[PDB]
């Protein structure tokens, strides 16, 4: 288990292996956090989240 | 939905219900965005005129979150076949945008490779709808959800009397009395990953409901992510 195969490469959502390293990204309506791993909702009612 | 539990307040916010002239649900849908609903192409023959209702959990009471939307454009996959139910997918563009609120929010569209490798390899997915609670019963008045195990592709082909195409996958149980059923068609199959729910399937067909040695057959959303993206741009 390496990179994206090891615990999703520590990414909150999408994980890609580029140049033999992990690249994280997020669904539309989320912004990649400063740590380049977490996904932060850009506005209210982000996709995929149960309400309240 | 046979077996499973009621969707509780806020738990299934991406559920859409296709309603006929009599204001009765006949199929489900998944909210993708303020303008678009994902559904099954085969649902588009079960009513001449239909609208989309969102934010409903009990068809017998006004809970204040419900909203009915007229459809502006129906985008059916051109390769859909009634013979096999291959390419059983359609996108609906609404005339007015959905206002997100409690019980009304979209499910996330995943990327293909990551979803196939990481979501579809999870133990289970979640199916939901207002469909029958038993094979011979009436439609549920309550929105229900059910955790359904992903089924090994070979096991599914072996169980099926009919062709399982590359555009389909199987989920549910061998003998346990839990499955989607009549009226759940077109509804969401979502997969949870770190408390975020991604669209992974569309309720498509089954040889009965919850039958022994039979599984639920779902449209494989990951095979249609580019198609969906294109449909949502026009
Ligand atoms: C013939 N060919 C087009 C394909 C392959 C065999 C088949 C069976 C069915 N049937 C037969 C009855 C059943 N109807 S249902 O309302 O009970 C129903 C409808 C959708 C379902 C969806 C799932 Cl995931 C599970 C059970 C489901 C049950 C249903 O969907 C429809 C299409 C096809
Ligand atoms: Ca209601
Ligand atoms: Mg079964």
């Amino acid at each position: 288990r390496k990179l994206c195969s090891l615990d999703n490469g520590d990414c909150d959502q999408f994980c890609h292996e580029e140049q033999n390293s992990v690249v994280c990204s997020c669904a539309r309506g989320y912004t990649l956090a400063d740590n380049g791993k977490a996904c932060i909702p850009t506005g209210p009612y982000p996709c995929g989240k149960q309400t309240l | 939905i046979v077996g499973g539990q009621e969707c509780k307040d806020g738990e299934c916010p991406w559920q859409a219900l296709l309603i006929n002239e009599e204001n009765e649900g006949f199929c489900g849908g998944t909210i993708l965005s303020e303008f678009y609903i994902l559904t099954a192409a085969h649902c588009l023959y079960q009513a001449k005129r239909f609208k989309v209702r969102v934010g409903d959990r009990n068809t017998e009471q006004e809970e204040g979150g419900e909203a009915v939307h007229e459809v502006e454009v129906v985008i059916k996959h051109n390769r859909f076949t009634k013979e096999t139910y291959d390419f059983d997918i359609a996108v609906l563009r609404l005339k007015t945008p959905i206002t997100f609120r409690m019980n009304v929010a979209p499910a996330c569209l995943p990327e293909r490779d990551w979803a196939e490798s990481t979501l579809m390899t999870q133990k289970t997915g979640i199916v939901s709808g207002f469909g029958r609670t038993h094979e011979k019963g009436r439609q549920s008045t309550r929105l229900k959800m059910l955790e359904v195990p992903y089924v090994d592709r070979n096991s599914c082909k072996l169980s099926s009397s009919f062709i399982i195409t590359q555009n389909m996958f199987c989920a549910g149980y061998d003998t346990k009395q839990e499955d989607a059923c009549q009226g759940d068609s077109g509804g969401p199959h979502v997969t949870r990953f770190k408390d975020t729910y991604f669209v992974t399937g569309i309720v498509s067909w089954g040889e009965g409901c919850a039958r022994k040695g039979k599984y639920g057959i779902y449209t494989k959303v990951t095979a249609f992510l580019k198609w969906i993206d294109r449909s949502m741009k026009t």
